[PDB]
């Protein structure tokens, strides 16, 4: 069993920084597919939700650092948002650490490296979200 | 504040009076000292990491296995003994294939490390969470001499790890030593190595003597009264090393040596045949006379 | 109408074709829903690659395409013209990454980087199938442009564009422009005077008919996009009138507060009222009011009376087509380094702190001296790489101008005094360009200027003279080196300038991992940003000497005018619209646009929102915000995004 | 003259291997990032009184010169972590030059006096074991006089010779359990 | 190419794709320039477009012709390591 | 360790005025422009089967190492003009 985690990351600072990580061949575990929105202001609790009905084990999101947003505030919403979507994934029996929203700019390939790895780790770790199958019967 | 005691090797059973020491002043400024009954060598993180990294890691792990069933941190005066243990338990909470390892043989003998034991140098322990303000208000003798700190290695290397501040230009040890009333003396290549270090003591005796002589030869030239280390293994090459010194060079100093807990056992007035000073190689009796 | 879709599987040589199995990819590919052709090909941006598409799209009657290839944020415009010029809209066509985002970070995982590859296709071809037919807005351009910062990269921009018949507005934070080349002495290969070339330059920009210069100034706000950029610039209070200024220089005496004068790099002292420097354009005083007083010496002295406090900065509103970007960069501070003393000892110094000691109208009026004492030094040491190549310092690249300028000032010291003995600590001499090679032959063989290959451990300070010692092996010998010497001097690496964070914040740019400007590709649009309308011009994008800033600021000017010159650009569509079938007035999306391009308003008898499209950027928030669903970002429509996600797992 | 049939391609990844997991793969494969800067031997206290210089140690595992592993020179390093802090291309010095030694222990270069020690730990639990003026000393100076150590504590010492049987360490150092001394 | 590793065509390709139909750039292809004269903003130049001995505006770019030609030439653009035919196109993607 | 004061700065110069004008002051100062590649170590006969190293030489010229002088190694030279006629910096 691998895995299957879905990432949301914006076009901007975000994407250059998961591009900037394969210009420098910086390995990461293959269990992430990237959706790219324009600012992680498009992000809401509704494709997060939709994410784990569909059967996401892991679900990342990645958006400009607080303050570097190309539409300048669109991340700030976003933050609200997050906030509230990790605890009501608790009040819903889904572990909150199945969610993971990280600020990289376009320069930290590195860090987007290492936050697939460590994210990949977590998730390998909670086991799969038997979500999906709960639903199927 | 409450911490498992580990004594290590050198310090109590050969320069006792830092032990005794340390028991005293630790009370003074309010920490309990727990005995961390059956606790082994570190292991001697140079000597043995050398020989064989899994059995340094092994060791150690089943010495922090014992502070965590008494679910309490550890505190030791070691620089050697802070490094090994210290080093441990980064590593192991750090490196999951690391920590799978040393738990497959540690079950071997009934043991588990849980990753929740901290470990702690007294000095920085006095700097961090005591305050040195404290070390001022217990000082009873105020030691009016010149101090040639030497910090050791292990003690704030690595800093990618320990993070207790600059290795190239600390305060933390001068600031303590000064609290009682003495003068930290500025001296060349102050953040050297003593040469003891690595095994380096045990197999090139002569290369070690060499180091320890040039630091000797500096802190003199500075103006020192003695030496203050945080270091048993700094302590017996500083100390014994000067008898080696003037058996393989022909130099004699008859440089007063002394660990950080005798000094501030002084400091609080405590009793000089307490802090066991008549083991030492070197008399300290010339700098007993200054105080 | 049902989706065709015509998917193309690239290999890129072997960069996505040596990890995923592109072929097995490519037939994966066809079992999704509407996918009628489906082909792999070494390289899809090609010719062959793109007539390919064309083709297909012609006689496959296509009407959706799918490129799983690199990067959109590189290719995506270029296959958006592919296709329209095969009659196909451009927002039809949708990029899957499988190069940076698969086959070059799963290199040790090829089955499932090839697995991976399948689902992204099958993401793209998920949301392909939902895309709409947008059109690219067609805007003006507004015949203007922007220059932000006044030293050799952008005079150089703001001259060839009014050089070019296009008005320019060239906007310098300091007093002066110039920038770091006029603190500079000499220049290296030729050892030109550096003010002696760069002040013609200076005042060709102050005087040209077609450029508005705007020194001691700084750009507050950058509204709207391409080709529309309303800029507001504060222009900054001097406390002195511009227009009765003499530039004489009589009411700094009596000023008693003395500030370091940045200039000099911290050696030398300037008062609150002061001038950068003598060659200084514009010619003008100024007044700093974080350090002054308001004591009014100054006022008893001065004649005219220019000194006013009761000054107002003004904000100028300007509108421009495009903006370039020409900061520059600062010098590294080598204090953390702490072996190296930097800060401690009183003659360790930096690179361009002796710049400004060599400079004739410096503090020290030419003479390379010892801050300790005053003496000059008779044995110098230059340290190679400071903050630069180091881990430690996070600076793992490499600053391109400390090797040539180290051995520049060594080849100025020996002329000025020959018996002066120079020893240049280094691991690689990078004499790369024209004539740099030959200068690095010459300091060794005509000026007789030593190189030790060997990064120094540590600098050693001798409390009784001053005196330092540096602590080095000498690689070519294996041997430990401990030589004494009067001055040590650290070539400082290049970092990005202070102010390079509010100007990154108000143009909407990028930076790179060595924390300088990121240009939109390295080798197809060096001085290009992302961000439509906005360039880079020198040492702001990265680490260079003089002449690669002089091309980049003439590069800029050619890639900035090409939209000037066309007077319109085409901008995405991927704006917000609201329903007014749906939208019943809640007002949740009205304070979410930072632009406030949504806003409420009466139709048909009752209150809805209505975007107004032009202040609408294409973030995508307010939608997402929307609890009606009314709201929806054209080309990230809810459903769009719903049908990837399903993607991620089965076909849809 | 050193040919290609003098040098061991596979030493820098046989060293690396030694290092996994423990101190790690990642700390170790740090000397492939190593550029011979020569900050390490600058900074060495023992390269300044020995013919021992750091970045050689380095290059020699880097080129492939197996006597690196029967070389005296690398059991100078006292472990001070200098070189460790002050390498501007991350390379973890001193814990390389650590896992250099374990494959020279098992190459069969360990010094007697490092093998007494690691003796005195494995029969005593201790490398500086307590004596009869230790308890004399400790008595008078108001310890108990045996400290709570596993030099007293048969249960503590068990554990530790069942681990070091078991990491195969009384082999290494050549230690025959009935005897109760080196081979 | 360096430092993005990304292939030479990835970059360059749709540059010369781009630059071949542009409405203000004439691509003069297997020519060179022969004489300049004249001064700055009234030079007078002659070009001279080599033979090629193929008809470009009926010419497909299919290359079965390749496959038929006997005589092998060494290919210029691969250095003497590659042999082309006399009827040729330099690379694939030229 | 070498120290400064183990050092002689002028040796390269005093290596120049004993070459002036015999074999010439552009021919011995030649050595100023040694970028230390080792082409001519490479080159050397007689490098090959003892310790004698061509480019240290020139180091130590250039270094002030005057021990150079005292050396056998500098007596192990054949003059074979290999070096002479490789190097890449007309070192001669
Ligand atoms: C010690 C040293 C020696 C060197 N020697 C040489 C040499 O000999 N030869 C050589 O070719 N190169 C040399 N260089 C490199 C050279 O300095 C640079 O190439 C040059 O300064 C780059 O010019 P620039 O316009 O890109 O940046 P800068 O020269 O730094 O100019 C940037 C300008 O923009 C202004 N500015 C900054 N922020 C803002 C803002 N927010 N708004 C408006 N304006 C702003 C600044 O005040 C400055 O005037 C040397 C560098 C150093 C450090
Ligand atoms: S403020 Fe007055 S005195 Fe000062 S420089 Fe200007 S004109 Fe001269
Ligand atoms: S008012 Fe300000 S600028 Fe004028 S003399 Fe006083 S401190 Fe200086
Ligand atoms: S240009 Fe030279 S001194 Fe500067 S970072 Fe590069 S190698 Fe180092
Ligand atoms: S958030 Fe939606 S429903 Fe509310 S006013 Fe705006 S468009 Fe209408
Ligand atoms: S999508 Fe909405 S919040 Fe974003 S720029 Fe447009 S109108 Fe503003
Ligand atoms: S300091 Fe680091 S990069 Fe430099 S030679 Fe030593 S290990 Fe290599
Ligand atoms: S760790 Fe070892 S090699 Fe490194 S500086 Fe210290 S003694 Fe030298
Ligand atoms: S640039 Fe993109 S489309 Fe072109 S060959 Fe490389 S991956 Fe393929
Ligand atoms: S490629 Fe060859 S056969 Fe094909 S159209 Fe051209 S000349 Fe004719
Ligand atoms: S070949 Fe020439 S440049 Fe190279 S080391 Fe020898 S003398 Fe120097
Ligand atoms: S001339 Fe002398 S130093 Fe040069 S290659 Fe011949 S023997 Fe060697
Ligand atoms: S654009 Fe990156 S978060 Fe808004
Ligand atoms: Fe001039």
């Amino acid at each position: 069993w691998e895995p299957k985690i879905i990432g949301f990351c914006c076009n901007w600072c975000t994407y250059g920084g998961a591009d900037t990580a394969g210009v420098g061949r910086m390995q990461y575990p293959p269990s992430i597919r990237i959706i790219r929105v324009m600012c992680s202001g498009r992000i809401e609790p509704s494709l997060i939700l939709k994410a784990f009905k569909e059967g996401a084990d892991g679900v990342f999101v990645g958006g400009c650092h607080l303050g570097d947003c190309h539409y300048d505030s669109g991340n700030y919403k976003w933050q609200r948002r997050v906030m509230m979507l990790y605890e009501l994934l608790e009040e819903l029996g889904i572990e909150k650490e199945r969610l993971n929203h990280e600020w990289i700019s376009a320069s930290e390939g590195e860090k987007f490296q290492n936050t697939m790895k460590d994210f990949y780790n977590k998730i390998e770790a909670l086991g799969p979200c038997k979500l999906k199958e709960e639903l199927d019967k | 504040m409450k911490y498992a005691f580990f004594l290590g090797c050198i310090m109590p059973n050969r320069y006792a009076g830092v032990e005794a020491a340390t028991r005293t002043v630790m009370e003074k400024l309010g920490v309990e000292l727990v005995d961390m009954t059956g606790a082994s060598c570190c292991p001697a993180p140079g000597v043995f990491g050398s020989f064989d990294q899994k059995t340094w890691l092994t060791l150690a792990a089943r010495n922090l296995c014992i502070a965590e069933e008494m679910g309490v941190d550890i505190v030791t005066v070691c620089n050697g003994c802070y490094g090994s243990l210290f080093e441990a338990a980064h590593l192991l909470h750090d490196n999951k294939e690391a920590l799978n390892f040393v738990n497959e043989k540690l079950d071997k003998v009934g043991k588990e490390y849980k990753g929740n034991v901290k470990v702690r140098h007294f000095a920085e322990l006095i700097y961090n969470d005591i305050g040195v303000d404290k070390i001022a208000e217990k000082v009873e003798r105020p030691l009016n001499i010149n101090v040639g700190v030497h910090y050791g290695c292990h003690f704030l290397k690595p800093t990618d790890v320990k993070h207790l501040g600059s290795a190239e230009r600390p305060v933390m040890l001068d600031e303590i030593v000064e609290a009682t009333g003495a003068k930290s003396v500025p001296y060349a290549d102050k953040m050297m190595c003593c040469g003891a270090g690595g095994g380096v003591r045990a197999r090139e005796l002569e290369l070690s003597l060499d180091m320890t002589n040039e630091k000797i030869e500096n802190m003199i030239k500075a103006g020192a009264d003695c030496t203050v280390n945080v270091c048993p293994f700094c302590h017996l090459q500083f100390d014994r090393g000067q008898i080696e010194i003037k058996e393989k060079f022909g130099k004699e100093y008859n440089f007063p040596v002394l660990h950080l807990s005798q000094l501030l056992g002084l400091a609080m007035g405590m009793d000089p045949k307490d802090l066991a000073l008549s083991v030492h190689q070197i008399s300290v009796d010339p700098l007993l006379k200054k105080i | 109408e049902e989706p065709r879709i015509g998917v193309y599987v690239c290999h890129c040589g072997v960069n996505i074709g040596g990890t995923v199995d592109c072929p097995d990819v490519t037939e994966f590919a066809k079992t999704l829903k509407n996918v009628v052709v489906a082909r792999d090909y070494k390289y899809m941006c090609a010719d062959p690659g793109q007539e390919m598409i064309k083709k297909d799209i012609k006689e496959h009657n296509l009407n959706r395409v799918v490129v799983a290839a690199c990067s959109p944020r590189l290719h995506e415009p270029t296959f958006r013209r592919c296709v329209a010029e095969a009659g196909l809209n451009p927002f039809l066509f949708e990029f899957a990454n499988i190069r940076e985002h698969c086959s070059w970070v799963h290199m040790h995982e090829k089955e499932k980087a090839t697995e991976k590859a399948k689902d992204l296709v099958r993401m793209a071809v998920a949301k392909a199938r939902l895309l709409e037919p947008l059109e690219f807005i067609k805007v003006g351009v507004t015949q203007r442009a922007l220059v932000i910062g006044g030293g050799v990269a952008g005079i150089q921009t703001a001259l060839d564009l009014g050089d070019m018949g296009f008005e320019t507005i060239l906007v310098e934070k300091t007093p002066s422009v110039g920038g770091r080349m006029a603190q500079l002495d000499k220049t290296f290969p030729t050892n030109d005077c550096s003010i002696c070339i760069l002040a013609p330059k200076m005042v060709d920009v102050a005087k040209h008919p077609n450029v508005k210069l705007y020194a001691y100034s700084e750009v507050v706000d950058v509204q709207g996009y391409v080709g529309n950029f309303k800029v507001k610039i504060m222009k900054k209070a001097r406390y002195i009138d511009e227009t009765k200024c003499t530039g004489c220089g009589q009411c700094s005496e009596v000023c008693p507060i003395d500030v370091p004068n940045e200039f000099d790099m911290g050696i030398g002292m300037r008062k609150a009222i002061y001038k950068p420097f003598p060659q200084a354009v514009p010619a003008k005083y100024t007044i700093d009011k974080e350090h002054c007083i308001e004591c009014g010496l100054c006022a008893k002295v001065c004649g005219p009376n220019a000194i006013d406090f009761d000054q107002e900065p003004e904000i100028i509103e300007a509108e421009v087509g495009t903006i370039i970007c020409a900061i520059g960069y600062d010098a590294f501070d080598p204090t953390v380094r702490e072996e190296y003393g930097y800060g401690v000892y009183d003659n360790v110094v930096t690179a361009l702190e002796l710049e400004r000691m060599i400079n004739a109208s410096g503090p020290t009026g030419g003479k390379v001296i010892r801050l300790s004492d005053g003496q000059k030094p008779k044995r110098i040491a230059f340290i190679q790489c400071v903050g630069s190549r180091d881990a430690k310092v996070g600076n793992k690249y490499c600053s391109n101008v400390c090797c040539m300028y180290a051995m520049k000032n060594s080849q100025l010291i020996k002329e000025k005094s020959p018996d002066t003995e120079i020893d240049i600590y280094y691991m690689d001499i990078r004499a790369f360009s024209k004539g740099y090679e030959e200068f690095y032959e010459r300091s060794a063989k005509q000026y007789g200027i030593k190189f030790m290959r060997g990064r120094p451990s540590q600098v050693i300070e001798d409390p009784e003279t001053g005196n330092l010692v540096v602590r080095a092996e000498d690689t070519l010998l294996g041997e430990i080196l401990e030589k004494e010497y009067d001055l040590v001097v650290l070539s400082v690496g290049m970092v990005p300038t202070k102010s390079a964070d509010e100007v990154q914040k108000i143009l909407g740019i990028s930076r790179t991992p060595d924390q300088f400007f990121m240009e939109a590709h390295p080798k197809l649009r060096p001085v290009d940003t992302a961000t439509d309308g906005v360039y880079l011009a020198g040492a702001c994008q990265g680490p260079k000497d003089i002449p690669a800033s002089v091309a980049q600021g003439s590069a800029a000017a050619s890639r900035a005018a090409i939209p000037l010159a066309k007077g319109e650009v085409e901008v995405e569509p991927i704006i917000a619209s609201v329903d007014a079938e749906i939208c019943g007035g809640c007002g949740v999306c009205v304070k979410q646009c930072p632009y406030g391009a949504p806003r409420l308003v009466e139709k048909d008898g009752k209150v809805v929102a209505e975007v107004i499209s032009a202040l609408c950027k294409g973030c995508g928030t307010c939608p997402a915000g929307c609890p009606s669903g009314a709201l929806e970002q054209d080309h990230f429509k809810t459903i769009q995004l719903f049908k990837q996600i399903e993607g991620m797992f089965r076909d849809t | 003259m050193i040919y290609s049939s003098d040098l061991n391609k596979n030493l820098a990844s046989q060293i690396i291997e030694a290092g996994t997991p423990i101190p790690g793969d990642d700390v170790v494969s740090s000397l492939k990032a190593c550029y011979q800067c020569g900050t390490c031997t600058g900074s060495c206290p023992s390269g300044r009184r020995t013919s021992y210089r750091t970045r050689k140690v380095i290059r020699k595992a880097l080129l492939g010169m197996d006597d690196v592993l029967d070389s005296d020179d690398i059991w100078k390093c006292t472990t001070c972590y200098t070189c460790y802090e002050r390498c501007p291309r991350d390379v973890k010095v001193t814990e390389i030059i650590k896992t250099i030694r374990n494959l020279a222990a098992q190459k069969g270069n360990m010094a007697k006096a490092h093998k007494m020690t690691a003796m005195y730990v494995l029969k005593y639990g201790h490398a500086v074991p307590a004596n009869k003026n230790t308890a004399e000393l400790r008595k008078s100076i108001g310890l108990s006089e045996k400290a709570p150590i596993a030099q007293f504590s048969e249960k503590d010492l068990n554990e530790m010779n069942t681990l070091i049987k078991e990491l195969g360490f009384d082999e290494l150092i050549g230690f025959d359990w009935e005897k109760g001394a080196l081979k």
